[PDB]
RNA sequence: GCAGUCAAGCGUUCAUAGCGACAUUGCUUUUUGAUUCUUCGAUGUCGGCUCUUCCUAUCAUACCGAAGCAGAAUUCGGUAAGCGUUGGAUUGUUCACCCACUAAUAGGGAACGUGAGCUGGGUUUAGACCGUCGUGAGACAGGUUAGUUUUACCCUACUGAU
């Protein structure tokens, strides 16, 4: 029906300060910074006071306004990002071989190599992104932590490696064998 | 031997019915219009609910049989076999040519292939009469002789009560006086006119003014 | 004419129930000092046989015998 | 060593879905609708089958 | 011929993994009918050999999804016509049927592709034999034997060349 005016609320914290011109949005805190182009979206920012910010939407049909609500959601993620981070747990799952992973490096690139999944000959690599940091947990067998700023970046890093380790030309009921994301979280405790 | 039903859908035809001149005709395929509970009053069921064509169509004699068979199967399963009472209206009488066959159009008139309806815009195929709770799967049991048809159909709440020519609350104000009388399937009426003598016979309810 | 058709001799042959309009039909065969029983499936297929396909197409009969008398009286 | 813990894991991923009927796509458990659009978004879907 | 829709019976329990009856809605012009618009101062009327190209309604080959998918061996469905799809016995055959190899021995179109490209076994002139029919001349789309395949040097197209 195109709606007359529609708007959601940004609740900053006391910690980081967000910078938006164009659509351009900078948010620095305490972690480090991060960056995002929302020039595809068609909304208007608005400061009010500081630790709260409006975001609106004007004669908007309902696509339109459903895009409102998630460009609330990437820069409340900005922020959480930058203060607390996150942090997502995979564990290696097996019967007979065990899956044996370690980073190893190329060109100054870093990559997680995956070797012996199922009784394979094909080394399988998989190149770490920009930002994020992989640690093999100790005291918690075949498990694997990686950790950053950039959810995008994490979870994606993390997908890779869930769909680096698929079995052909079995019955994947059966044949239950991988390395899945077990735990997404934050690195901060308490919040 | 059965021809596809698109051929002979539209009414192009004149009525062409058996007589002495077509004589020979083969059996209709529907056989029996009445099902249910057939033997019911019309105390037992109210709620009544059609299924009205939207089109001037034939239906032939095998697409009334399919139909009829569907409706009557999830009626049976679901509400029990004495909750209702359906009957077809559409009598199919229609005869149906096809030239089944010295040259081509050398001598070339057709053998009688089969029975037809010729159905018109509004009028009630399918008539089920039946209790005010039991409407849902009287509604879903029409639903699936629709499929079975060609064109478009649809399923209508009655206002009137049961088979009756009456409204709801007009055969209420009747019946509650002695003006209403059970004939055996359908109902008999008081009439203010005809003899006297044989109004007083029959209807003894009526003539009273106590209860 | 199914065994007829299979492309040693045999001891036996029967045949199992496939169902009434599941086109497939299955039978067993029996077959010099070793005896072995297997199993045989027969895919069904469906076409025209001529005949009746000329049933549609107007010349139908094929030969005619016209008998006529010029009477009105036939003895 | 199936685990109960990293088969549930696992089986998360694996087994825990649906499937559209008509185009055999392999969905989300709680979905209406497939998602593809050359079945026109049917909701006519059914859930994995089990193993034993 | 090919495709949905509804789903009877099956599939030990179990409608819809998969077989799938009957109905009801379509597409195709690789079948056959129906018609007689074009051609009777003539558009060479079967098949095979040879050779290019196009269609996908995909037999194989690439990557996938389902399974009543433990593995192996299969079955069903999606993108895809990029690339391939044979050697022989009998028949003039198309068609058919067999033997063998193979990754596979998928289906169709292009004046039912292609005779101034061939061949001429087949059909369809005249000779001749048999059978049945007819008093007879003769008939038979029944069987059998022998029977002339003409012209490019023009314009266009294609290939090479000034
Ligand atoms: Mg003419
Ligand atoms: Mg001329
Ligand atoms: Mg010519
Ligand atoms: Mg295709
Ligand atoms: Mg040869
Ligand atoms: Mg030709
Ligand atoms: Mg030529
Ligand atoms: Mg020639
Ligand atoms: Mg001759
Ligand atoms: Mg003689
Ligand atoms: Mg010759």
């Amino acid at each position: 029906m195109k709606y007359i005016q529609t708007e959601q609320q940004i609740e900053v914290p006391e910690g980081v300060t967000v910078s938006i011109k164009s659509r351009i949005v900078k948010v620095v805190g305490p972690r480090g910074t991060l960056t995002k182009n929302l020039k595809h979206i068609d909304v208007t920012f608005t400061k009010v006071n500081n630790q709260l910010i409006k975001v609106a939407v004007h004669n908007g049909g309902r696509k339109h306004v459903a895009a409102l609500r998630t460009v609330k959601s990437l820069v409340d993620n900005m922020i959480t990002g930058v203060t607390k981070g996150y942090k997502y747990k995979m564990r290696y799952v097996y019967a007979h071989f065990p899956i044996n992973v370690n980073i190893v490096e190329k060109d100054g690139a870093k990559f997680i190599e995956v070797r012996n999944f199922l009784g394979d000959k094909k080394i399988r690599n998989v190149p770490v992104r920009d930002g994020v940091t992989i640690e093999f947990s100790t005291n918690v067998k075949d498990e694997i932590v990686l950790s950053g700023n950039s959810v995008e970046d994490v979870s994606q890093n993390a997908a890779d490696l869930q769909q680096i380790c698929r079995v052909r030309n079995k019955d994947i009921r059966k044949f239950l064998d991988g390395i899945y994301v077990s735990h997404k979280g934050f690195i901060t405790e308490d919040l | 031997a059965r021809r596809p039903a698109r051929c002979y859908r539209y009414q192009k035809n004149k009525p062409y019915p058996k007589s002495r001149y077509n004589r020979a005709v083969p059996d209709s395929k529907i056989r029996i219009y009445d099902l249910g509970k057939k033997k019911a009053t019309v105390d037992e069921f109210p709620l009544c609910v059609h299924l009205v064509s939207n089109e001037l169509e034939q239906l032939s004699s095998e697409a009334l049989e399919a139909a009829r068979i569907c409706a009557n199967k999830y009626m049976t399963t679901v509400s029990g076999r004495d909750a209702f009472h359906l009957r077809v209206r559409v009598h199919p009488f229609h005869v149906l040519r096809i030239n089944k066959m010295q040259q081509g159009m050398r001598g070339a008139w057709g053998k009688p292939h089969g029975l037809a309806a010729r159905v018109d815009i509004g009028q009630i195929i399918f008539s089920v009469r039946t209790k005010d709770s039991n409407k849902d799967v009287v509604v879903e049991g029409l639903r699936r002789a629709r499929y079975k048809f060609p064109g478009q159909q649809k399923i209508i709440l009655s206002k009137k009560w049961g088979f009756t020519n009456l409204d709801r609350p007009e055969y209420l104000k009747k019946r509650e006086a002695g003006e209403v009388k059970d004939d055996g399937a359908f109902v008999k009426f008081l009439s203010k006119k005809g003899s006297l003598e044989n109004n007083i016979r029959e209807f003894p309810e009526y003539f009273a003014a106590q209860a | 004419a199914i065994c007829l058709r299979r492309l040693v001799r045999l001891v036996d042959a029967s045949f199992i129930w496939t169902e009434p309009h599941s086109r497939r039909i299955r039978i067993k065969l029996t077959v010099t000092i070793i005896q072995q029983t297997f199993e045989v499936e027969y895919i069904v297929i469906a076409m025209q046989c001529p005949d009746c396909a000329r049933s549609y197409t107007t010349n139908t009969w094929r030969a005619t015998v016209q008998i006529r008398q010029k009477v009105p009286h036939k003895r | 060593i199936i685990e109960p813990s990293l088969k549930a894991l696992a089986s998360k991923y694996n087994c825990d879905k649906s499937v559209c009927r008509k185009c055999y796509a392999r969905l989300p458990p709680r979905a209406t609708n497939c998602r593809k659009r050359k079945c026109g978004h049917t909701n006519q879907l059914r859930p994995k089958k089990k193993l034993k």
